[PDB]
């Protein structure tokens, strides 16, 4: 009713420890939403063209053209780690386990409250309004993860936080030659519109039911089974130099020391083993047969353009190129307290070895004459296409049959949770914004408005917007995410990598004296893992 | 018709700063970016920075950095450079635009103000 | 920084001759290079743009050429109100850098 409590605040992080070494992580977060009305309650496209800068030679990358349906309605996104997880529960997390899988999600919206501003300020209660939630659970309106613009819920159980408003891309067709600073035409900057067989006009009203909560109503969505693969906590060392059998050492050293090294006392034509280079009898490290390939080398900052513009290719694995930079403000793991619109920016440097390092790669001719000349080899350092600062490895595509590659490590609080599965024929063998994928069906978003609060003067053949009366809302969002993780055993001698807290990381894990909190980031996969 | 109009001279004393201002005419004024060059009489031509006046974004170089202030003003097609410290920078002062090709040529200039420190 | 030095300061020339100014950059500029001229008093007018084309409304008799780190502009033909001082631009890279300068003269 109108005094009555429709929910429960709960934000406890329940460790239940099952036999056999496996515990179910039950993560609540517990937030209180701040929602106004829409700016205009009609679904406007728009188009968004920065001529300024692409016009210029040598701006190609700065490119922002596109084309977006912008929707009255918000969205309420956690699909983010720190939503449900403190630096605590993650340092036990990442401690003490292995493996991580995906077991189930609900959300709930209770404790609707709607006022009304009214011009000094006063602030009324509308206990007739209500507030529309709909929740697309078919999947039919476009996936829009917030995580990637850093607009989900925010880090802080204390804090009140605000929803996203949603909005998609629409079709269009853009071309963009690239060029440099000193191209004697003007290739071509053309905006060319909208191809009529790709429309999408997608509306909320059309596709899914609404539900119109009042004070004293609640809404439920029951709660979605994810089946999906489990993440790995470990992160794995071994490159393609370090799988197998190692060489047997027939001088080893004698005075334990730094400088004394073992040698294998065989000439190098005149070794055994198997290689791959069926014209030469040199055995070494670099031409012995591995089992397979370990990473994969792929052309770094390379763009393909499309209909819509030139985009970066996305790597799989970094080790530079590869790895992600995350930026974001206040609400996602900034210092509360800091002033100003620059936001906070860090590079995730993953543990795994399954990178390249492009200044050590070189060709050379077949016919493997050891010592080798300069034409017969082609080094990181020699131009291609004429060019001083592009050699081979930039245009070099080393994946095949041959190569194993580990998935993206989960990325605290910043990374993205699950994503959505391509709905193409043939699928992508990984993601690079997310540990989980939902295959087949993927739980559903959370489209938020408040209802039009109508004044006395409304004329719906008036030509100007319509008259409402100024409200918002603030309600509270629940939500709860069930994972299944197993618990990590030693199996060697030493120790191993453990996150931890010390007198250099010791303030950011405790407020300041005016309540500014921050949320570092933590790696994931510290424990090595054997591969082969 | 693009038509780029600087005020007029000024003559501040060498502990002060002065802010010139570029009314512009003729086009967008959000589609290009304004750059500021100096020219003194023996030192030749240098140039300031630019400020693109959608998005206000700015560059300099090492020299200018913070000697000079660029600044825009939509709603007026005004761009303004505030010449912080001015202890003997008198020089005359141009603001540019780079044309209709791409590349950073200058085809539009203003007519020029003159800056003379002095007592 | 990349600095472009023009031979000359000053340049004797009669009027009807072909003149031929000089740039050098310091390092490796394409193409990437601007031609103004500027009569004493007034702002620089933009001749050329890319070290060989020529921008609209330019008398045909300017042209230029050139790559790298040599450039060169020239007037087939010259007149009265073309002697001014012909200023040499890069365009390759931020700072943008201009040249010293050459007035053209007439023979004394």
């Amino acid at each position: 009713g109108v005094g009555i409590s429709t929910g429960t605040f709960n934000n406890q992080t329940e460790f239940k420890f099952l036999e056999n070494g496996w515990v179910e992580i039950t993560a609540n977060s517990s937030r209180l939403v701040h929602l106004n009305m829409p700016e205009s309650e009609n679904y406007r496209r728009v188009v968004v063209n920065n001529m300024d800068k692409t016009a210029v030679n040598g701006n190609m990358a700065l490119d922002d053209i596109h084309a977006q349906i912008v929707t009255p309605w918000s969205l309420v996104d956690a699909n983010a780690w720190g939503v449900w997880f403190n630096p605590g529960d993650w340092q036990l997390i990442v401690n003490t386990m292995s493996e991580l899988h995906l077991v189930s999600f609900e959300q709930e919206i209770f404790n609707v409250v709607l006022k009304t501003v009214s011009e000094t300020k006063v602030y009324n209660n509308d206990l007739t309004a209500s507030l529309m939630v709909a929740l697309d659970s078919n999947n039919t309106m476009p996936f829009t993860p917030a995580a990637m613009r850093s607009e989900t819920l925010g880090f802080y159980p204390w804090k009140p936080t605000i929803p996203t408003p949603w909005r998609y891309y629409f079709q269009w067709d853009r071309t963009l030659i690239p060029s440099h600073t000193g191209t004697s035409g003007t290739p071509t900057n053309i905006y060319h519109g909208t191809d009529p067989d790709d429309v999408q006009f997608y509306t909320i009203e059309n596709s899914v039911p609404v539900h119109l909560l009042r004070t004293g109503d609640e809404f439920a969505t029951g709660t979605f089974f994810f089946d999906c693969k489990p993440c790995r906590l470990t992160h794995t060392w071994q490159t393609n130099r370090a799988l197998g059998l190692p060489p047997f050492l027939n001088s080893l050293p004698q005075s334990e020391g730094a400088t004394n090294f073992g040698d294998i006392g065989v000439q190098q034509d005149k070794r055994r083993g198997v290689t791959q280079m069926g014209n030469t009898n040199y055995i070494t490290e670099a031409t012995i047969m591995r089992p397979a390939e370990v990473g994969y080398s792929a052309p770094y900052y390379s763009f393909e353009a499309s209909t819509q513009g030139p985009f970066k290719t996305p790597i799989a694995a970094g080790r530079a190129d590869g790895n992600p930079r995350y930026a974001f403000g206040r609400q996602h793991g900034q210092k509360t307290t800091t002033t100003g619109e620059t936001p906070e920016r860090f590079t995730y440097i993953a543990h795994q070895d399954t990178g390249r390092y492009p200044e050590g790669d070189w060709i050379q001719n077949i016919n493997f004459n050891l010592p080798v000349t300069n034409d017969n080899v082609l080094l990181p350092t020699d131009p291609i296409g004429g060019k001083t600062g592009i050699n081979y490895t930039n245009i070099f595509n080393t994946y095949g049959p041959l190569t194993a590659l580990n998935n993206v490590p989960p990325v605290y609080p910043n990374g993205q949770i699950w994503d959505k599965e391509f709905d193409t024929d043939l699928k992508p063998r990984l993601h690079v914004n997310a540990p989980f994928v939902c295959q087949n069906n993927c739980p559903g978003q959370l489209f938020v408005k408040v209802a039009p609060n109508l004044t006395n003067e409304y004329d719906p053949d008036a030509s100007a917007n319509m008259s409402r009366i100024v409200t918002y809302s603030d309600f509270w969002w629940k939500g709860k995410l069930v994972f299944k993780a197993k618990l990590r055993a030693s199996h060697t001698w030493n120790p191993i990598q453990q996150m931890s807290i010390n007198v250099d990381n010791q303030f950011n894990y405790v407020p300041s004296n005016i309540g500014g909190m921050k949320i570092v980031y933590e790696k994931s996969q510290l424990a090595p893992r054997k591969l082969y | 018709a693009v038509h780029l109009q600087g005020t007029e001279l000024v003559k501040p004393g060498a502990s002060a700063g002065v802010k010139l201002s570029c009314k512009a005419s003729g086009y967008t004024f959000t589609n290009y970016d304004m750059n500021w060059v100096r020219q003194r009489p023996e030192q030749g031509l240098e140039w300031i920075g630019w400020i693109f006046p959608g998005d206000g974004s700015t560059r300099y170089n090492e020299k200018f950095k913070g000697k000079a202030t660029l600044t825009t003003d939509k709603s007026s097609s005004t761009a303004y450079q505030l010449n912080r410290l001015t202890s003997e920078d008198s020089a005359v002062y141009f603001c540019a635009r780079r044309g209709s090709h791409g590349s950073y040529s200058f085809a539009y200039w203003g007519q020029g103000t003159l800056v003379t420190v002095s007592g | 920084d990349i600095v472009m030095t023009q031979s000359h300061k000053f340049m004797s020339t009669s009027v009807g001759d072909r003149v031929s100014i000089t740039c050098k950059a310091s390092q490796d500029v394409n193409t990437a290079l601007a031609w103004y001229q500027q009569i004493p008093g007034q702002s620089p007018k933009l001749l050329i743009y890319s070290a060989s084309n020529r921008y609209t409304g330019v008398p045909d008799r300017f042209t230029a050429s050139g790559s790298g780190t040599d450039f060169t502009f020239t007037i087939s033909s010259v007149q009265a109100e073309d002697l001014a001082l012909y200023y040499c631009q890069q365009h390759y890279t931020t700072p943008w850098t201009f040249g010293g300068g050459t007035k053209l003269e007439i023979k004394r």
